[PDB]
C-alpha cells in the first residue's frame, strides 16, 4: 500500500544551483513507455 | 486527506522499511505522477484514498482524483527548473538548459541530471513555477549518466 508525504511548494527559486549540459539525442519511443538510443 | 497543491513523496512498505518508489504533483485537487512509480496502484494520504482517474502506460503518466491538470510546456528555448525530490533528501531545485530527444513523432525537451529512480515524477518547472512535465523517463548514456524526456500530458 503506497501514500504520499508532501515535500515542497512549485515555485521557481532565483539563485538555484545552475547545472547538467543540453545534449541533442535520437531516439525511439516503444510500445511498453521505453525510450531507446537509435544512433 | 492533504489536497494542497505542491510536490509529494510516493513511498511504500512493501519492501523493506518505508521506500521512496517516485515523486508527483497534486494541483487542482489532482495527484499526478509517472504510471511505472505506482503502476496504476491506489494511494493514502492520511485516511484519505487516491484512486486512479487517467493512465497511459506509454506516455508513462497517471492522474488521481480527475483528469490530467498541467497543460505547460517548455518553450525550446530558456531554461528551466527540475524540483528534485531525492530519496530521504529535501526538496532542491537544479536549474538547466534542456537538450533534446528526436523522434519519429517529432522533438521532445530533455533533462540530463543524475538522480536514483526513486526521484521518477519530480516536476520540471517554468520561469513563472507552471509544471512543464516530469523528470524520470528518458535513456542512459555512453557515460553511465541519465537523460530524461519531459514527460507532459495533454489537458482537456
Ligand atoms: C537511473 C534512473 C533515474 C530515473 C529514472 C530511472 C528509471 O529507470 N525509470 C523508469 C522508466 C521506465 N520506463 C520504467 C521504470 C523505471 C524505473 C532510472
Amino acid at each position: 500500500d503506497m501514500y504520499i508525504e508532501r515535500a515542497g511548494d512549485i515555485t521557481w527559486e532565483k539563485d538555484a544551483e545552475v547545472t547538467g549540459n543540453s545534449p541533442r539525442l535520437d531516439v525511439a519511443l516503444d510500445e511498453s513507455g521505453d525510450f531507446s538510443l537509435v544512433e | 486527506g492533504e489536497t494542497t497543491d505542491g510536490v509529494y513523496r510516493v513511498m511504500t512498505r512493501r519492501l523493506l522499511g518505508s521506500t521512496q518508489v517516485g515523486v508527483g504533483v497534486m494541483q487542482e485537487g489532482v495527484f499526478h505522477t509517472m504510471w511505472h512509480v505506482t503502476k496504476g496502484a491506489a494511494l493514502r494520504s492520511g485516511e484519505g484514498r487516491l484512486d486512479p482517474y487517467w493512465g497511459d502506460v506509454k506516455q508513462d503518466l497517471v492522474s488521481y482524483c480527475g483528469p490530467w491538470k498541467l497543460d505547460a510546456a517548455w518553450d525550446g528555448l530558456s531554461e528551466v527548473q527540475l524540483l528534485a525530490v531525492p530519496p530521504g533528501e529535501r526538496a532542491k531545485n537544479i536549474q538547466t538548459l534542456p537538450g533534446i530527444f528526436k523522434t519519429k513523432d517529432g522533438d521532445i525537451g530533455a533533462v540530463a541530471l543524475d538522480y536514483p529512480a526513486g526521484t521518477s515524477g519530480s516536476p520540471i518547472l517554468d520561469k513563472c513555477g507552471r509544471v512543464i512535465g516530469l523528470y524520470g523517463n528518458g535513456v542512459v548514456i555512453k557515460n553511465g549518466s541519465y537523460v530524461s524526456a519531459i514527460t507532459q500530458g495533454k489537458r482537456e
